């Protein structure tokens, strides 16, 4: 039994326990957290190309008989890691002696093998690293600003006697170089001072990145924080600036996080059937909209619009030269002293990236690099972001949003720095009719002193103006003192509203789960849509639009009746008659004379709907032809029977 | 983070005096206090947002320094409709000259300037202290409205919006 000082690993019970599990792991986490041999065949496949690297999940906190190892490498990474090493190239060698094999023992003799472990659970980023922390894994969730120049480290050293030439290699040992002082061989034997020769020694490269953390929980008071993290030898220029990057490593102590691993890249069973199961009702599409703020009022094409903004969309992308994302950019503007600046607050309280308000690169002369130093829309270049007062802002600054309309995309070229570089997000902006409030005499492009080019190239506006009048307000007044009649929202529960907990994970599977196709069979309905408006900025608003519809639901492939709505969104969001009259006049001699018509008189509706509309184009009001009916009934001319034989008087 | 005034005052009253004599820079910044009491700042230095909590009081004078009773008061105050909007209450404290009532205003500044003695009425001007103490033991309630005032409130509600609503 070998015990390390101040450490609980015994090394030959955790090879062995370490061998055990490496054997035998067929997604026993799949089980109680197909297949055959899960860590048997990824070996087996990355032996062959030369990829010495080996990614792995710690499969280990749901396995049977390593509960005692993942709880041993948590606190010490250093020891478990070069025992690892040691014990991944003697089952690699055990698999080696199992098989028939060509010449393969003479390489994988002197190399070496890692292990990169990433799969750990979340933290409060460096506020909850706290001293008992110290050489523990860790991880961090955010973005990188700065990416100082790789630096060579010297691994090993060249020595040569000047007068000789006789050379010595040394390596490192914790940071010391012992420099030999005088020849020991046997043509070089006398005395004399060694020279220190580098640019014929291998150099481990080392790198400062500077780093922008964010968690998925920020506490009440905290501020953004720098980390600087340090990278080392094949890891170098593989994380620059400008990426959403989760990454973990050894928390050390001035503090830093020696990095284990980076990711470039990014429920239970019941849950999903209880979203497979709400997903099938119908009234899902008004049921989200009002529960996505139940405190507030109804909104339907504002709080409808808010929902699709971040279901987001879909994002596609070409091989080398192309880019294209589900997003639109909103903008409010109306009468004030409404619920605006709630909104403003809420989806800052969702989203887990975003600024309450552009970044700019700089040449950092320390290290002579292009960094980037930022917050606002470059650090959510991810979700949304927030802007207020979009009439008292300047004009200098209106260039950027220009850019970041349809484009994401910030060009600058200035003084030491010529880049474009991404920044894509969406912005939600709120705006003031200039000093008008809105007016009924002045038209809509004149009132918010807003520009034209700036506008079209907007993917959705809204009229949020009140326009105050009985049987409504009166509702606004009860419906805000409804939850002042009690002291306490105990009976908020009653009623037809998703929690916010449940609506997240919805709202975080479909959008990672869904990439829908825009088929052609929605090209006629578009088409239309289009002309009404110009009898290309709103057809690709309205193609993502019509996409978020499809990504919503469920559905992979759009479908006809969810542009309809789409048009009706764009068109309710901007804005008894005689000819009303007419229509249900016509409209009744024409249903009298088709009714009339025929000798089997004893037909439903669903065949009246079908036999008098496919003749002829597009679908017309059949409220107004229950209207008609229900005129009909008054003046007794069709009797209504039931809802399955519609038929007239005697 | 080093606030103009609104971040070494953060749970008080923040005073204006001279409303009017301010710029665009000030009232873009005082009516973000006076909506959501969280101003957000993002620019090259940081982009964060400090909380603090204003009972914003200001003083001001219409464009001709006194009223116009021939002048609209949406004419007569300068400040756009947002503003005031967002105002509450607005106190029109307009003085016209009596015959009756500036004799007691005369009577109040000669007998406190001939004296730092108020007015001899059967009440007791309260030291700054006491009544400190009430409004700090005031703060800590938590009132509860009711149903019947509740209907009183709705139908008063209403009948101010059909009224106000030239």
């Amino acid at each position: 039994l070998r015990i390390i000082w101040g450490t609980n690993v015994s090394i030959q019970e955790c090879t062995t326990n370490f061998r055990n599990f490496l054997m035998s792991f067929k997604y026993k986490f799949r089980k109680i957290l197909d297949e055959e041999l899960y860590y048997i065949k990824q070996l087996n496949e990355m032996r062959e190309l030369g990829t010495s690297n080996l990614n792995l999940d710690a499969n280990l906190l749901a396995y049977k008989q390593t509960e005692d190892l993942y709880h041993q490498l948590l606190n010490y990474p250093q020891e478990v890691i070069s025992i690892m090493d040691q014990t991944i190239k003697d089952c690699m060698v055990s698999l080696i002696v199992d098989n028939n094999l060509d010449y393969d023992l003479d390489e994988i003799e002197t190399k070496f093998y890692k292990v990169r472990p990433y799969n750990v659970g979340s933290c409060k980023g460096m506020r909850e690293l706290n001293p008992n922390d110290i050489d523990k894994l860790i991880n961090l969730k955010g973005l990188v600003l700065r990416s100082t120049p790789v630096i060579p480290d010297m691994k090993v050293a060249f020595f040569k006697c000047n007068v000789c030439d006789h050379t010595m290699a040394v390596e490192i040992d914790r940071g010391v170089i012992q420099e030999p002082a005088r020849c020991e061989r046997i043509d070089c034997n006398e005395p004399n001072s060694m020279s220190l020769i580098h640019n014929r020694c291998s150099f481990a490269d080392k790198q400062v990145i500077k780093l922008q953390e964010t968690p998925d929980f920020v506490p009440d008071g905290q501020t953004p924080h720098s980390i600087s993290l340090c990278v080392y030898d094949e890891l170098v220029d593989s994380c620059r600036a400008g990426d959403r990057i989760e990454v973990t490593g050894t928390f050390r102590s001035k503090t830093y996080v020696d990095v284990v691993h980076v990711k470039k890249v990014s429920i239970t069973d019941q849950d999903l059937a209880k979203i497979r199961e709400v997903a099938a009702r119908e009234d899902l599409y008004s049921l989200l909209a009002r529960s996505i703020a139940p405190s507030i009022y109804e909104l339907e094409d504002v709080k409808k619009g808010i929902l699709l903004q971040l279901f987001g969309g879909t994002n596609k992308t070409f091989t080398k030269g192309g880019r294209y994302r589900g997003d639109i950019n909103i903008l409010l503007c109306g009468d004030p002293s409404t619920s605006k600046s709630q909104i403003l607050q809420y989806v800052h309280k969702i989203t887990p990236r975003g600024v309450y308000t552009t970044a700019y690169i700089t040449r950092d002369v320390d290290t002579k690099q292009l960094v980037l130093e930022s917050g606002a829309l470059v650090l959510s270049d991810g979700g949304v972001c927030c802007i207020d007062e979009f009439d008292k802002m300047s004009d200098s600054t209106r260039s950027v949003l220009h850019e970041v309309m349809e484009q994401q995309t910030i060009s600058i070229a200035k003084a030491g720095i010529i880049t474009t570089l991404n920044a894509r997000s969406s912005i939600l902006a709120s705006a003031n009719p200039i000093g008008s409030r809105y007016n009924p005499n002045l038209p809509v492009t004149e009132n918010i002193d807003l520009p034209p080019p700036l506008l079209s190239r907007f993917d959705l506006v809204y009229l949020v103006l009140d326009k105050v009048d009985e049987k409504n307000d009166r509702e606004l007044a009860k419906h805000l003192t409804n939850l002042y009649l009690e002291d306490k929202p105990e009976h908020i529960s009653q009623d037809d509203v998703l929690p916010v907990e449940f609506l997240t994970m919805y709202i975080s599977y479909a959008k990672e789960h869904i990439h829908p196709i825009i088929t052609e069979a929605a090209k006629t309905e578009l088409v239309r849509a289009y002309v009404g408006m110009r009898k290309t900025r709103q057809l690709e608003s309205m193609i993502r639009l019509a996409e978020a519809h499809a990504k919503m639901k469920l559905k992979n492939v759009v479908e006809l009746e969810d542009v309809q709505e789409a048009v009706r969104l764009i068109r309710s969001a901007i804005k008894k008659s005689v000819i009303q009259r007419k229509l249900q006049e016509d409209l009744s001699r024409e249903i009298m004379n088709v009714l009339k018509d025929q000798a089997s008189d004893s037909m439903s509706f669903n065949e009246l709907i079908k036999q008098i509309n496919e003749h002829s184009q597009d679908r017309v009001e059949s409220s107004d032809i229950q209207e008609a009916l229900s005129r009909l009934q008054q003046e007794d001319k069709v009797i209504v029977l039931g809802e399955g034989v519609r038929r007239s008087v005697r | 983070l080093e606030g103009g005034a609104l971040v070494l005052a953060d749970n008080g009253i923040c005073c204006i005096d001279e409303f009017d004599k301010m710029d665009e820079s000030d009232r873009t910044a005082i009516h973000e206090v006076m909506e959501q009491q969280t101003i957000s700042i993002s620019k090259a230095g940081i982009n964060t947002t400090l909380n603090a909590r204003t009972s914003i009081l200001a003083a001001a004078n219409p464009l001709y320094g006194r009223y116009n009773p021939r002048l609209s008061p949406l004419d007569n105050i300068n400040l756009p409709a947002a503003l005031l909007s967002r105002f509450d209450i607005l106190f029109l404290m307009l003085d016209i000259p009596s015959r009756d009532d500036d004799e007691k205003l005369a009577e109040h500044v000669t007998y406190v300037h001939m004296h730092n003695k108020q007015p001899d009425l059967d009440f007791t001007p309260v030291e700054p202290s006491k009544m400190r103490e009430y409004i700090a033991y005031a703060k800590t309630k938590r009132p509860v409205m009711s149903e019947a005032v509740n209907d009183y409130v709705v139908q008063a509600y209403i009948r101010l919006r059909q009224d106000s609503k030239d």
